[PDB]
RNA sequence: GUCUCCGUAGUGUAGCGGUUAUCACGUUCGCCUAACACGCGAAAGGUCCUCGGUUCGAAACCGGGCGGAAACACCA
RNA sequence: CCACUUUAAAUCCUUUAACGAGGAUCCAUUGGAGGGCAAGUCUGGUGCCAGCAGCCGCGGUAAUUCCAGCUCCAAUAGCGU
RNA sequence: GGAAGGGCACCACCAGGAGUGGAGCCUGCGGCUUAAUUUGACUCAACACGGGAAACCUCACCCGGCCCGGACACGGACAGGAUUGACAGAUUGAUAGCUCUUUCUCGAUUCCGUGGGUGGUGGUGCAUGGCCGUUCUUAGUUGGUGGAGCGAUUUGUCUGGUU
RNA sequence: UCAAAGUUUGAG
């Protein structure tokens, strides 16, 4: 499910947020992630002689901690007897927190999605690097590696390497040997030939497509032998396929050690194709201020205005606002509001004396913005677009309008 | 290599009248940044065309249309000789006067053609864009501009201007042609001249 | 590897203070006056193991 | 030490001395007429009770 | 398409119709070591690819299933 | 700053009247203070970070080595790189 | 030093004993578990050790509730009595006056600041003392004055026999 | 009058 889904994010999330928060004095945590075809054997041994290692540490404090959590981490291990599909994810040590209370942790789990970055590290604080850049980097991307020998489709994570389903053939010899036979043959091996594209072209609709619309964000193909481009510029393979070739890659190697090289050749394009997206869609938010139209908003006061109301179509947010949502607070009256304050506002600001009644209206803890969108978008208006300052209608919008707005489901008149 | 100038019509803009609307419209203003400045007290409204987009929202809003956003070349930033106010024109070098030349100006009209002609005639300080004589001057050396003004500043030239307009010469100058020839006489040479 | 971000982390977050207001300093030949007095012919005392200028128990 | 919202801290009490408290009343200017009843050993009055001050001293007419 | 063969603990393989399914490695648990390795002692672990048949009895013999691999595809 | 002098004509010095100092002022800097190498085991912040350091090094929660305050030292209309 | 000489110790061997390792249990660790399962010590030189055989106490741990045992000062606070201590009855676990309603009270205690204390089986034995233990149960160790080396050092403290 | 015996925190 979908929701069930998003609810596992969110609490991957907020694992991140609390381990990137920890830290403990003295002592250190072992970073740990052991990637899906990995046997827990092999680390359940370079386990033991990192510890046996960290016997000979000479501070005692950070000693005994490192040893006590790698004789934690090898009883987690243990009870697992493969590894977890998805990958594993191992967090121990010593954690210290508020009222001087030193507290052993051992967060074990594994990811929802599969990964395919190993780690393993002692330092004075956790590493999340990994975990965050898992989260961040949704965008599946489909290979087609088409070869005269034969064909692989897979899909494709920031790091993850999935092979979908493949075949070869037995493709016809390239000359047929009598005079006039020689012009049939070589029609009746055109047909073959074409069928086989037929085939993968039928293939890849049938991988990559799921409930009329494509699972893949790009959809690169591959090979040699002018063979990918007879697929890629064919009437068989499917208009919103075929929409979404991204790439004709011409690799050395065919199959899976010719997906790999099709990746390499391929980097490059699908980092563009993220920015490429970006421009365009701020680029419409631009022509709805271009033209008068009136259809967009900007700036937290009215762009929020506008979610509350008959709301946004999309809102549009640079990916870290500083800005945050503050919750305020009377002493006595029980009176209280919300604001959205400035890295400046927020800090230091006398401003919150209640005024009216006249006491000292105290600001209770925030909740920082984007984070807030992030929670409640689909309670308005939805389609929460995370942009950046790389391209230069996406700076525009970062630095000029705010790096907040949305492009709004009709006409609006805003006032003050 | 591009930047921004904003202008404010000092006629059409009526900040008392309008109550604002370029402040209110205004991204970068609403950003939280001193892009636009205005009051409903205070004569013409201000815009830091540094800190100016050049979104094209507030040329839209003000009710009169007194605001006017142009680019212009990087490159023109330097040459600069005169600009009256903040957000108002600016001229970009003047012409060159040679003695012993007829120096034939061209080109359309609004496009600081006057404000040439005040400069050279000298009336106009060059204010060179900051709103001075010796720092004049040393901006304009290699060039003919120095010695030109340089020959106004110790014998003052007597600057003289055929006007544009005509018809605001007889609504002044009264009495008959052979007169006024005879007043203003100083060569001796009317005959030769009428 | 590792960020381009602390930078002017420390600087940053000391604890500012003005610099006082004590006097004019005497200058040229009058600091050198000055200095020379208290090396020679003010203290020349009894020595009691070595001695510090800027020491301070 | 972050303190639970319904938890809150607990207030100790605040005393309400009156002004001087009266008990006697004037008879004819010379005799007095005491209010509230002594102790055996002012046991003040409840709203049903005969409570003590001092001796801890209980009673009440039912 | 044809004909052939192979599908057995985690891996690679033995297995002559009645077997506790053999061997090696790997795994786990002791020791040996300061530790680890090497070493020593112990232990766990086969859906015998799948289904049906024959047989008193089938992991094998016989049939069909899903997998996997060689050889052929020549004369115009 | 009057006036001479100067000078081709001036300026500058020079001479010279008249005004012209309580240091809140007419305000002296530049570098350093662990060793080489003169001079703080001082006091705050940072916590192998930021940073310093020609070299040796300092920095991983009492830093004589960082960022600051105080003092001190060297040279001084100059002193660093 | 898997270099040679000597020479020694049942925390070394040999000869043997009694064993431990096997079993059930007792108890100490480490693990897992848990509100909490407080913590120190991990080769000899941690693990029936902390004189640690915890019902409570011990106790640190956790989950609840009282209490001040907040000295002294400078002040503010001084009486239209500052504002220590209280049977009900509700509440509470509780015959905690802990709280709400009501009593009435020492009468000069108080409360609030600041300076500042004080305590703490809180953190740090890698900031220290003391005390242990271990090196290390062996025969080893030192300067004076002379001699030897620019010196660091060396000789004395030694070939041999002896113990 | 010679079998085998490899390695050693990045965590100051
Ligand atoms: N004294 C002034 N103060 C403010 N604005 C001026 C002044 N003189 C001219 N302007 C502005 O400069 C603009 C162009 O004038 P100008 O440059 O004199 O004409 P031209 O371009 O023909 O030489 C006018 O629109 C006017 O608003
Ligand atoms: S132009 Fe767009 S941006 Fe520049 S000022 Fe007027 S409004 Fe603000
Ligand atoms: S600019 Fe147009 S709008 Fe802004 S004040 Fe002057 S007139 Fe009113
Ligand atoms: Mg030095």
């Amino acid at each position: 499910s979908a929701a069930d889904r998003n609810v596992e994010i969110w609490k991957i999330k907020k694992l991140i947020k609390s381990l990137e928060a920890a830290r403990g004095n003295g002592t250190s945590m072992i970073s740990l992630i052991i990637p899906p075809k990995d046997q827990i054997s092999r680390v359940a041994k370079m386990l033991a002689d990192e510890f046996g290692t960290a016997s000979n540490i000479k501070s005692r404090v950070n000693r005994l901690s490192v040893l006590g959590a790698i004789t934690s981490v090898q009883q987690r291990l243990k009870l697992y007897n493969k590894v977890p599909p998805n990958g594993l994810v191992v967090y121990c040590g010593t954690i210290v927190t508020e009222e001087g209370k030193e507290k052993k942790v051992n967060i074990d789990f594994e990811p929802f999605k599969p990964i395919n970055t190993s780690l393993y590290l002692c330092d004075n604080k956790f590493h999340t690097e990994a975990l965050t850049a898992l989260l961040s980097d949704d965008s599946k991307f489909g290979f087609i590696v088409i070869d005269g020998s034969g064909a692989l489709f897979g899909t494709l994570q920031g790091n993850t390497r999935e092979v979908l389903h493949k075949f070869t053939v037995d493709l016809p010899k390239k000359h047929g040997r009598a005079a006039q036979s020689a012009l049939r043959f070589a029609r009746l091996r055109m047909e073959k030939r074409h069928n086989y594209v037929r085939k993968v072209a039928e293939t890849a609709v049938q991988l990559f497509i799921s409930g009329d619309k494509v699972n893949v964000a790009g959809l690169v193909l591959a090979g040699s032998a002018d063979f990918k481009t007879e697929l890629s510029q064919s009437d068989m393979f499917d208009q919103r396929l075929q929409s979404k070739v991204l790439k004709l890659v011409d690799i050395s190697y065919g199959g899976e050690n010719g997906f790999n090289q099709a990746i390499e050749l391929s980097t490059e394009v699908l980092s563009n194709v993220k920015f490429i997206q970006e421009k365009k869609l701020i680029g419409r938010y631009f022509d709805e201020i271009s033209q008068d139209t009136g259809k967009y908003c900007f700036g937290v006061e009215d762009t929020l205005k506008a979610l509350e109301m008959g709301a946004v179509e999309i809102l549009i947010v640079y990916e870290n606002l500083d800005i945050m949502r503050y919750v305020l607070h009377c002493q006595g009256t029980e009176e209280e509001k919300i604001l959205y304050l400035t890295p400046e506002q927020e800090k230091d600001k006398s401003h919150f004396t209640d005024k009216e009644t006249g006491q000292e209206h105290e600001l209770i803890e925030s909740m920082p913005l984007l984070e807030w969108f992030a929670n409640n978008y689909k309670k308005f208006g939805a389609t929460l677009e995370i942009v950046t300052d790389k391209s230069q209608e996406g700076s525009q919008f970062v630095k000029g309008f705010g790096g907040i707005g949305g492009i709004l489901r009709y006409r609006v008149d805003f006032q003050g | 290599k591009l930047t921004r100038i904003a202008i404010v019509n000092h006629d059409k803009c009526k900040p008392k009248k309008c109550r604002q609307e370029c402040k209110k419209s205004c991204p970068v203003v609403r950003m939280g940044k001193l892009c636009i400045e205005v009051t409903p007290q205070s004569k013409i409204a201000w815009i830091s065309e540094t800190l100016c987009i050049g979104c094209g929202i507030c040329i839209k809003k003000c009710p009169f249309g007194a605001l006017s956003i142009v680019n212009l070349p990087s490159n023109l930033e330097k040459e600069t000789t005169h600009r009256y106010c903040a957000n108002a024109f600016k001229l970009h070098r003047l012409p060159i006067p040679r003695p012993g030349e007829v120096l034939g100006l061209v080109g359309t009209n609004g496009i600081g053609k006057s404000t040439a002609l005040k400069i050279l005639a000298g009336k106009q300080k060059p204010n060179l864009g900051k709103y001075d004589w010796q720092e004049i001057l040393t901006y304009f050396r290699g060039s003919e501009l120095q010695n030109y003004f340089t020959k106004i500043l110790e014998d003052d030239l007597k600057a003289i201007i055929k006007p544009q307009y005509v018809d605001q010469i007889p609504k002044a100058a009264k009495g008959t042609v052979g007169s006024i020839l005879d007043r203003k006489d100083e060569t001796k040479t009317q005959a030769i001249v009428c | 590897h590792g960020s381009l971000a602390r930078v002017g982390k420390v600087r940053g977050q000391t604890l500012k203070v003005a610099k006082q207001e004590k006097k004019k300093k005497r200058t040229g030949r009058a600091k050198r006056r000055m200095q020379y007095n208290r090396r020679f012919v003010n203290v020349v005392p009894t020595f009691g193991k070595k001695k510090g200028p800027n020491a301070n128990s | 030490k972050s303190y639970t919202t319904p938890k809150k801290n607990k207030h100790k009490r605040k005393k309400v001395k009156l002004a001087v408290l009266k008990y006697y009343k004037v008879d004819e200017n010379g005799k007095i007429s005491r209010l509230r009843r002594e102790c055996p050993s002012f046991m003040a009055s409840h709203f049903d009770r005969h409570y003590c001050g001092k001796c801890c001293l209980t009673y009440c007419f039912n």
